[PDB]
């Protein structure tokens, strides 16, 4: 609900190029648990075909030993 | 019992000072291999599902190091002995050891002596890797070991037994072209070149007069 609340702010106050740089030996890069959360949010989307069965799961685990 | 090498006692700790000094004659030697053989990275992008057309985060920028780390990966690896880095007054300084001349060049030489004066600019290429330097050097050297050669190139004032003809030409088969014009002929296009870039500059300069005038009056 604050993403289209987000989303009026700068259309409301309208107000207004991408080159390489170089990995410097004394400067540092964000990792750990704030990388974590940037590669969480976009991934593939699964929507599962929730049943309810298992007697196959039951039967193939009595067979074997 | 003279005073040059007697072994004659305990002797501890020689193994490096004896293999470091043996291993001296190849370093040397591999010199002599190379005088004879001588002589003859954008940006990338992705195709996301979620995100088409989406930009990277890690090829934005580069390392500059991974690229310098292979090149080290296949260089020789050896063991440091402080015997080795040995220096002496003969280091860090000028100079090699020119190789011997040979009889060889003794008529590539004076032939060279007998119709030019004495000119060491044609002859420094005549001995393809030789150098201005030494052949001054030899100059030099044949004034006092043979006095009479060098009257006898200097009273040869005439054309000499003409087998020289061919020498002529000899210097003049490498890349055969008319250099008294052909160098005049690129260097017209050298200018002519930068005859363009005036104009591709001053027709840029006219178009700065005309958008800074456009906007004062608006």
């Amino acid at each position: 609900a604050n993403v289209t609340r987000k989303q009026e702010d700068a259309r409301r106050n309208p107000n207004p190029m991408s080159v390489k740089s170089v990995n410097d030996p004394s400067q540092n890069r964000l990792t750990g648990s704030l990388l974590a959360h940037k590669v969480a949010d976009e991934e593939a989307n699964i929507e599962l075909t929730w049943a309810e069965g298992t007697f196959e799961q039951f039967k193939d685990t009595i067979v074997k030993e | 019992c003279k005073p040059n090498f007697p072994i004659g006692q305990i002797s501890e700790n020689f193994e490096k000072s004896k293999m470091a000094k043996k291993a001296k004659l190849e370093k040397r030697r591999h010199l002599r291999e190379l005088r004879m053989r001588a002589r003859q990275t954008a940006i990338q992008l992705k195709l996301n599902p979620d995100g088409t057309m989406a930009i990277d985060e890690e090829t934005m920028v580069v390392d500059r190091h991974k690229n310098a780390s292979i090149e080290n990966e296949y260089k020789e690896k050896v063991d440091e002995n402080p015997f080795a880095n040995l220096y002496n007054y003969g280091s860090y300084g000028r100079g090699s050891y020119t190789d011997p001349w040979t009889v060889e060049e003794m008529i590539k030489f004076y032939k060279a002596l007998s119709m030019w004066g004495t000119d060491f600019n044609l002859i420094s290429q005549l001995y393809p890797y030789r150098s201005r330097k030494q052949v001054k050097a030899k100059f030099v050297n044949e004034e006092k070991k043979r006095p009479i050669l060098i009257e006898l190139a200097l009273r040869s004032k005439l054309p000499p037994n003409f087998d020289e003809y061919c020498c002529e030409i000899k210097k003049n088969i490498g890349t055969v072209a008319d250099f008294n014009e052909k160098l005049i002929e690129l260097q017209n296009e050298h200018k002519h070149h930068m005859k363009e870039i005036e104009e591709a500059k001053n027709t840029a300069k006219e178009e700065d007069q005309t958008a800074q005038r456009l906007n004062d009056a608006n």
